[PDB]
């Protein structure tokens, strides 16, 4: 929505920090699966 | 004026009459004379006598006359302290400063005498709410610690992390 | 935003401040943002 | 509900939050669950005034809320918001909050150990003792700044080391009531 995200199952605002926390936990293997070179 | 103007003057005169200090109970006839509305219709007299003069939150019937509820009105430091104390004990919450100032002239004298025992909350409409300072569990910290406290985020975290933060050290 | 957050300003104020910062950052990258106004140089000319 | 939990909540709210938060929390402490409309009428706060406070107590998850629905005497639907204190999440979040301060304090302590000692009065730049061989000019026989071509001082480096310790040390001294309340509530 505009420049921000929403999560709905019941709807919440998804902040960049929450996304950062989630992404920081993602592993190298998951990055390769996602097609992103972790290095 | 014969409809609302007369009854409004009854309400306004009685309300202002209390501000003069004449807390003694009054009758509609006395107010009708003081307002010169003796010509108000019989149906209006009985209606005001049975509704307007009894349903107001500050008016109570005493020995058949109407009074400004002297027990509710705060007119001294002890009453102010006791009311806030009892209200806090019962969890009733705070009381608007205007209710005391309307009851006790220059309420600030009683308020300033109690001082820190009275907690002042300012509403968005600039009105002040008075609360009892129950010192059962009191604690305060330095600005550096209040600054330190404000610096740490709490909402933008996962529940798993909130629980994980505990176990990181092995507990 | 730094002072507002460090001072612990209201959540809606900080949120609006972050929303404005988010718009400026995005605008610096791309001015052709969808559903958003063009950033003018205060004289009717859009900033590249 | 052990009194230690009530006292802990009262101490932390009064210690780091305004009386509005304490008064609002006291209601949820005096009664485990209270309606938002009741708290609103009890506190006499405005909707946004109380809601923002409740949002903060929601942000740190010190309180929980559930919605209850019933039909009024006239037949219209009614939806009341029931708020309640969650000592479990409260103790967990305060432990995190304090553990984060510990990490910040440890970071501030480590910074107090890493702070630069030499400094230039012209550009107001402080240089670490590792640069001493670079700052010392044998042509001059003294320390100088490359950017300012001016004398660099060192003896003032005692001030930041001493001063920082005073602020950081007192943090543990004052937090003692919360630590004791925590030790008493670890179960
Ligand atoms: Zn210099």
């Amino acid at each position: 929505s505009g420049l921000e995200l929403y999560a709905e199952w019941k709807k919440i605002l998804l902040s960049p920090e929450r996304v950062h926390e989630i992404f920081k936990r993602i592993s190298d293997e998951e990055c390769f699966v996602l097609g992103m070179e972790p290095r | 004026g014969y409809k609302f103007g007369v009854l409004a003057k009854i309400v306004n005169y009685m309300k202002t009459r209390h501000q003069r200090g004449d807390t003694h109970p009054l009758t509609l006839d006395e107010i009708l004379d003081e307002t010169q509305h003796l010509d108000i219709g019989l149906k209006q007299k009985q209606w005001l006598m049975t509704e307007a003069l009894v349903n107001n939150p500050k008016i109570e019937v005493i020995d058949g006359k109407y009074a400004f509820k002297p027990k509710y009105n705060v007119r001294d430091k002890k009453a102010l302290l006791r009311l806030l104390d009892q209200h806090d004990q019962r969890g009733l919450g705070g009381i608007l400063l205007e209710d005391i100032e309307e009851a006790l002239p220059n309420s600030q004298k009683a308020v300033k005498a109690l001082g820190d025992q009275i907690l002042f909350v300012n509403r968005p409409d600039k009105k002040k709410i008075l609360f009892f300072n129950d010192k059962s569990c009191q604690f305060s910290v330095d600005e550096e610690f209040q600054k330190l406290w404000r610096s740490v985020t709490v909402d933008s975290m996962d529940e798993e992390k909130i629980e994980e933060y505990l176990k990181r050290q092995g507990i | 935003l730094r002072r507002n957050e460090q001072n612990g300003a209201a959540a809606h104020v900080i949120a609006e401040d972050v929303k404005l910062l988010q718009f400026h950052v995005a605008t610096m990258v791309d001015n052709e943002l969808p559903g958003l106004p063009r950033a003018m140089q205060k004289s009717g000319r859009p900033l590249k | 509900v052990p009194a230690a939990l009530k006292r802990l909540a009262k101490y932390v709210i009064r210690g780091f939050y305004g009386i509005e938060h304490a008064l609002a929390l006291d209601i949820l402490i005096r009664n485990s669950c209270v309606k938002e409309e009741d708290m609103l009428e009890l506190l006499k706060f405005d909707r946004k005034q109380l809601r923002s406070v409740l949002n903060n107590l929601k942000g740190d998850k010190f309180i929980k809320c559930r919605m209850r629905v019933e039909t009024a005497a006239d037949g219209k639907t009614t939806r009341h918001n029931y708020y309640f204190i969650n000592y479990r999440t409260l103790v967990n979040v305060v432990k995190y909050k304090l553990d984060h301060m510990r990490r910040r304090i440890e970071t501030d302590e480590r910074d107090s150990t890493n702070r630069a000692s030499f400094k230039c009065p012209v550009c107001s730049s402080t240089f670490t003792d590792l640069e001493a061989n670079q700052l010392f000019d044998p042509m001059t026989g003294t320390f100088r700044c490359t950017f300012c071509h001016t004398e660099v001082e060192e003896d003032e480096s005692a001030m930041p080391k001493k001063d920082a310790r005073t602020l950081l040390a007192r943090f543990n001294e004052q937090i003692e009531p919360i630590y004791a309340l925590l030790r008493e509530t670890e179960d």
